[PDB]
């Protein structure tokens, strides 16, 4: 029903229509995961390499 | 996107010379070493198997490996012979004996330093190597035995290195001697722990094949591998040619094998053919999908209705309709759906390359990895079991220096195997 | 062949049509939750729409509309019929009824108990069966539900022998196409007890349904009376027929609340299609005024019919999507 | 004039980066060399264009973009296409091996080695920003860089560029376009990573372009190629606000200001219309009422899903073409007394419109045919939800049983990484529920 706030250029318009009213990780913590996870596959690759010298 | 070659044994070297005379002819590569082909799409890829030399040649990135010349002089004066790096020759004069032990702790293990050098200097000039591969049989001494030894100096020394395997099974159909099961049992525990796709092989299922559907009343090892090299060239067909797919050998892997130790596999193909014998009419798209889907095609030589498929990866090739490969695809499966595990969605892939292999207007391969291959490994068990109840032809590895302990081990460790696909079938 | 699944297992209507699928040996049965199916006989509560119609090369067909239940809720219909303007509020065929919450329009409610209190009239109400607003209001805050006051007719027509009352249950057929079907068989379910109009505690003289009742089996098998014999009924004692008197109203209630809700459950465009098979629940009064009590979404059938309503669905309804290698419905045109 | 970076992660990023630049360059008559013979400020200037494109001292116009892949192939494609000449190579970063479709293998693996090179990369395009805006990121859920590199990407641009908006467009996995089974970890991975620091995110189900590319395109197998210059229409549609001179969404803020008003639910609904065949001979061209009544079609919108079973929080028309603000309303007067529209209580029922004048641009020889008008609708729906119902169900299935989850856990990650994901994913079912129902 009720237009509001047309705003009109050379490119084009807009406007908006109502029809009705209503009723962070830090640089320490990530660097931290990732060399967590790295030493994780070092464990795992030095258990195959104990496992591969057995 | 390198991959490093390696055949091993008698078994081994004639399927792996197979597979090479086979790809080089998709290449436009000719017994010198030189292309000459007439599509860009042949040269695209050519350097995933081949090193290029100077002077224009494609030298094949193969190792050949026996402990005893016979068969790899037979390589050196067969068709493509000449086109294999010489250097890359690495041979004993012992021989193994069909004893798993000599190729994997005497005999071979006096020689497999000298092979890891050819591997090194293979690899070393690779951009980057994508994996290995390996072709041998499980029921001799040198692909078994010494093969799985590579296998795992390969691990040792590549640990982020994709290893796959064409692994040829031993069957009483087709028998060298009578210690094939005990060689087998124990080359099937490394590949459990060491490969990361093994393509179970069954000259059992090839022999059926040639006899049964190819109508040839005496095939030879020559017919077998017809088969082989036939299936070796569709599974790579993926890495060789542009298209749909191209994905390197871990992104393969990743989206078939949902467990480490499940990752063996029975191969199909159709349409099958015998060496030879043309025939005329091409298939139809509903024909190559129900003939690669029947138990037929499948090299592995067990029934797929007796399990459930985990994943399944299916190659076509040749100029046709992918519409109406989808709809026959999904067809298959939703006829079949109780012969797919529920709790893998979409666990069944498709790919299209455009290149026909030689002598076909099109052709599809299979591969599927099913939970009812462990009928293959019950077989071989039981055989084992049959000759090691009264511990018969035990000298032969004894005299190397093995125990009975360690066969108990690796019986005990195929049995767990088994009971390990019993438990995903069921689920 | 098609695939189907079968996620209500408590369902009499579905229990027998599967039963006729797997016996076209044209229909295979997979499990529960098997994704690849064709058919899906759902389940009543939480069934899961948005995972429908997402299997590549997979036509599915489901056996609910979703968002049928505004229609199949007592305070849903309410509220939605008296917010649709193609129904609403002036419905003439439907009694008038009002939301109410325990501790909303309780006092819109009371502004009508009040003027043929002040003035006429029968005030009797049901959810228990009133005629004092107090007893209601207090029965509703001591139960937890939320709970439908509505007018009650207290002036029913009654059957003869036995002055006794009865409702008029329809099950109508919506399929892919929203055709309305209706089935050309409904039943009676009559109440034993012959009527009273001064006590309403009886409850066995004023509630029809054929679990309270079990007089039973007095005048008919089961206190259910088929159409052959209403018809007679009437044509004998009114010097009428069940069409022109009843059926006329009945069908035209059927279709416009269906029509209403069609733009909000239709799947005409929609990735999957539904089906759904709805149970309506007349009231006749003693002028031949027909009266829409509610509409049940997972309704069962009479024993009788069964076999042919049952396997009337599997002709129109799922062999119409997946076909295989005169008719027991009225289609309600529009 | 404030600038935006656009970042293109993995296969599905790049190559629909690359589309959508294409489509770019021939909207602002930038020519594939990088000139703009109607620019008349050589060497600068801070005209609309200018968010996306800065200028050299020799008149070329390059994309304030970054293009980044663990692997050589498809950005390859980028340094020897027809536009080469537009990028230079300190954008187009490439690695030596994937993320083998792995996400774990994406975000510690190899993406722990490579990092710090993108953001070196992306630092030397914002230097040349004299008030940057923030990102524009294009991914696919179901790769290992598109998963994987990206959720880390994200973490790492919120510390170096805190106050920087972040936008998402995001390709949700589609089987029948996929040789992947693992896209459905991958996309719960991703997600539960970078859901706060996503300001808003716009998915596109392969599914849908699909099926749309086959039913209105009459492509009966469509190509990646055929699926990414529909997409990057859409893109386009979404990002003319920032391109063009206008009033309706200018800034990357105003993509949340206007469409997201509860932070977690940031994945509006994407609905355009119409698309036509080029080879369609004769095509009666359709009306402003006709194509936005089809914009609550559901087999138009980029995720299907049925909004009539929702509530709306927002809902922006993005028209191109022959529209006048008069034909707008008259069309939504009548799709609202036709359609079930039901806005959250707390929110107005109401719709946004932006207008351009200039028709949508088609690629030469594309699929498209040229329309006189054209709409793109924004709408946050709560039903967008059943996407997250479909990806959450496959999860389960496959997690219960433990399977493929070996190869995360031998890239580093631990396994409870994937139950956490998936709690995040249950609270953001439950969220949509809240506010759907
Ligand atoms: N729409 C669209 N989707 C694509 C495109 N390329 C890949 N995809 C989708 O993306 C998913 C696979 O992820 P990719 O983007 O290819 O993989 P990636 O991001 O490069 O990550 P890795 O290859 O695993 O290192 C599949 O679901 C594909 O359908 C594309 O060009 N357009
Ligand atoms: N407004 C009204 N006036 C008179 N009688 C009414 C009435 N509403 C209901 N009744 C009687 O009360 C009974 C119960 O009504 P209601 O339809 O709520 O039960 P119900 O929900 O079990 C029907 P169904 O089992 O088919 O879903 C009806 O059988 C009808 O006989
Ligand atoms: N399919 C196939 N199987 C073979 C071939 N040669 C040998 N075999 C099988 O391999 C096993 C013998 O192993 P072999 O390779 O000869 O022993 P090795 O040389 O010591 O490795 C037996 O099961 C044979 O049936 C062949 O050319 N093709
Ligand atoms: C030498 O090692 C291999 O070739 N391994 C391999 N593993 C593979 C798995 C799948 C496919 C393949 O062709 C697919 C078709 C459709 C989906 S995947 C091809 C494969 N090749
Ligand atoms: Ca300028
Ligand atoms: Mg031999
Ligand atoms: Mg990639």
């Amino acid at each position: 029903m009720e237009v509001i706030e047309l705003n009109k250029c050379t490119s084009g318009q807009s406007f908006e229509v109502i029809l009705k009213p209503p009723s962070d990780p830090s640089l320490e913590e990530i660097q931290k995961k990732l060399e967590a996870a790295e030493e994780r596959r070092k464990y795992q690759e030095a258990e195959l390499l104990k496992h591969l010298a057995e | 996107r390198e991959i490093v070659h390696i055949q091993a044994g008698q078994c081994g070297n004639q399927i792996g010379a197979k597979f090479w005379e086979v790809i080089s002819d998709e290449h436009g590569i000719d017994p010198t070493g030189s292309y000459h082909g007439d599509s860009d799409l042949q040269l695209e890829r050519i350097n995933v198997y081949y090193n290029e030399a100077t002077g224009n040649k494609y030298v094949p990135r193969a190792i050949l490996v026996d402990l005893e010349p016979g068969t790899m002089d037979s390589v050196r004066s067969g068709p493509f012979g000449q086109i294999f790096r010489p250097d890359n020759f690495v041979f004993g004069q012992s021989g193994a004996g069909n004893n798993w032990a000599k190729g994997h702790y005497t005999e071979g293990a006096e020689l497999v330093d000298s092979v890891l050098d050819v591997v090194r200097k293979e690899s070393e000039s690779c951009d980057c190597l994508q994996g290995f591969q390996l072709t041998h049989s499980l029921g001799g001494g040198t692909g078994s035995g010494m093969g799985t030894l590579l296998i795992s100096k390969i691990r040792e020394e590549y640990p982020d290195r994709i290893m796959n395997t064409f692994s040829v099974m031993p069957s009483p159909k087709v028998s060298d001697t009578v210690v094939e099961p005990y060689n087998a049992t124990l080359s099937v525990h490394q590949l459990v722990e060491n490969t990361d796709e093994t393509y179970c092989i069954d000259n059992e299922a090839l022999y059926d094949i040639c006899f049964r559907t190819l109508k040839l009343t005496t095939p030879t090892y020559g017919d077998l591998n017809h088969l082989v090299s036939a299936t070796m060239s569709g599974v790579t067909t993926c890495l060789r040619f542009p298209g749909q797919l191209n994905a390197d050998l871990r992104k393969l892997a990743v989206n078939m094998v949902p467990f480490p130790r499940l990752h063996f596999f029975m191969p199909g193909f159709a349409p099958l053919t015998s060496r030879g014998s043309q025939q005329y009419r091409a298939l139809t798209v509903p024909e190559l999908t129900q003939q690669m889907f029947d138990s037929k095609n499948m090299m592995a030589a067990c029934d797929p209705r007796h399990g459930r498929y985990l994943t399944v990866a299916a190659i076509f090739r040749g100029r046709m309709s992918m519409k109406e490969v989808d709809e026959q695809m999904l067809n298959v499966q939703n006829k079949n759906s109780s012969y797919f595990v529920e709790w893998i969605p979409n666990n069944v892939k498709t790919a299209v390359c455009d290149i026909p292999p030689r002598g076909l207007k099109m052709s599809a391969t299979f591969i599927g990895n099913s939970t009812a291959i462990q009928e293959l490994f019950k077989r071989i068990s039981e055989q084992f079991t049959a000759m090691f109840r009264r511990k018969a032809f035990l000298h032969w590895y004894t005299g190397e220096g093995m125990d009975e302990m360690e066969f108990t081990e690796a019986e005990s460790n195929m049995n767990d195997l088994v009971s390990e696909y019993q438990q995903y079938q069921d689920a | 062949m098609y695939t189907f699944v079968v996620r209500d297992e408590n369902s009499s209507v579905y229990a027998e049509v599967s039963r006729l699928l797997l016996a076209t040996g044209q229909w295979k049965r997979l499990r529960k939750d098997n994704p690849r199916f064709n058919l899906m006989l759902g389940e009543r509560n939480r069934l899961p729409f948005g995972r429908l119609g997402h299997e590549p090369g997979l036509v599915q067909l489901v056996n609910y509309y979703r968002g049928a239940d505004k229609l199949c809720r007592k305070a849903s219909l309410v509220k939605l019929i008296k917010t649709s303007p193609e129904l609403s509020e002036s419905c003439t065929w439907f009694p008038e009824s009002y939301v109410i919450y325990p501790t909303d329009e309780r006092e819109v409610f009371l502004a009508a108990y009040n003027r043929r209190r002040e003035g006429r009239e029968g005030n009797v109400w049901i959810a228990l069966i009133s005629s004092e607003a107090s007893e209601l209001l207090d029965f509703i805050d001591e139960q937890g539900q939320v709970h439908v006051i509505q007018k009650y007719l207290e002036k029913p027509l009654l059957l003869e022998p036995g002055h006794r009352k009865f409702d008029i249950r329809s099950w109508v057929l919506v399929d892919h196409l929203y055709n309305i079907y209706l089935y050309r068989e409904g039943v009676l379910r009559t109440s034993s007890e012959p009527y009273n109009s001064a006590n309403f505690q009886d409850k066995t003289c004023h509630l029809t349904n054929h679990c309270i009742q079990k007089n039973y089996g007095r005048y008919e098998e089961g206190n259910e009376m088929f159409f052959e014999e209403f018809n007679q009924y009437l044509m004998d004692a009114l010097n009428t027929t069940l069409e022109n008197s009843i059926l006329l109203q009945i069908k035209h209630i059927i279709r416009s609340c269906l029509m209403c809700i069609e733009p909000a459950i239709s799947t005409k465009h929609l990735h999957y299609q539904s089906f759904q098979l709805f149970g309506f629940d007349f009231m006749v009064d003693e002028e031949l005024k027909v009266w829409l009590i509610e509409v049940n979404g997972a309704p069962a059938c009479a024993q009788k019919l069964y076999a042919e309503l049952c396997q009337g669905i599997v002709d129109v309804a799922i062999s119409s999507v997946f076909p295989l290698a005169t008719s027991i419905f009225i289609k309600l045109h529009h | 004039m404030r600038e935006c970076i656009s970042i293109h992660v993995g296969q599905a990023g790049v190559q629909i980066g690359n589309a959508c630049w294409e489509l770019y360059c021939l909207e602002h008559g930038i020519q594939p060399d990088g000139q703009m013979p109607s620019d008349k400020t050589i060497g600068g200037g801070d005209d609309s264009f200018n968010t996306f494109f800065s200028e050299t001292g020799a008149g070329k116009h390059v994309p304030r973009a970054v293009f980044v892949d663990l692997e050589p192939t498809v950005i390859d494609e980028v340094r020897t296409g027809t536009y080469r000449q537009l990028f230079h190579p300190e954008q187009l970063i490439t690695g030596k091996e994937d993320a083998a479709n792995n996400y774990a293998r994406g975000h510690y693996t190899i993406g722990k080695e490579i990092i710090d090179l993108v953001l070196d990369r992306i630092r030397k395009l914002a230097d040349q920003c004299t008030g940057l805006q923030g990102f524009l990121v294009f991914h696919s859920f179901g790769g290992g860089t598109g998963s994987g590199f990206t959720s880390l990407l994200m973490e790492r641009l919120s510390v170096d560029y805190g106050k920087k908006s972040k936008l998402e467009f995001s390709i949700y996995p589609a089987p029948q376009v996929s040789t992947a089974v693992v896209e459905p970890y991958n996309s719960i991975l991703t997600t539960h990573t970078t859901l706060e620091h996503s300001d808003c995110a716009f998915m596109v189900d392969n599914e849908a372009i699909y099926d749309i590319c086959r039913r209105n395109l009459d492509i009966e197998r469509p190509t990646y190629t055929n699926l990414n210059r529909l997409i990057s229409q859409i893109v386009s549609s979404i990002t003319a606000s920032l391109r063009f001179d206008g009033a309706l969404n200018v800034d990357l803020t105003e993509f949340q200001t206007n469409l997201v008003p509860y932070p977690r639910i940031h994945f509006p609904l994407a609905t355009y219309a119409p698309v036509i065949s080029a080879e369609k001979a004769y095509h009666e061209q359709l009306s402003v009422a006709e194509i936005t009544n089809a914009c609550f079609e559901p087999a138009n919108q980029m995720v299907k899903c049925d909004p009539r079973h929702g509530k709306y929080m927002a809902c922006c028309l993005l028209y191109r073409g022959d529209v006048v603000p008069k034909d707008v309303n008259a069309a939504i007067a009548t799709i609202k007394t036709k359609r079930s529209i039901q806005f959250v209580d707390w929110c107005p029922t109401g719709f946004k419109v932006g207008i351009n004048y200039q028709p949508p641009t088609v690629v030469p020889g594309g699929d498209l045919a040229k329309v006189q008008r054209a709409v793109c609708m924004l709408s946050n729906t709560t039903a967008i939800a059943e996407a997250w119902a479909r990806l959450d169900h496959k999860f389960d299935l496959m997690y219960a049983k433990r399977a493929f989850v070996h190869w995360y856990v031998g890239e580093g990650m631990e396994e409870g990484e994937f139950s956490e994901a998936r709690e995040d994913m249950a609270a953001l079912e439950k969220d949509y529920e809240e506010v759907g129902v």
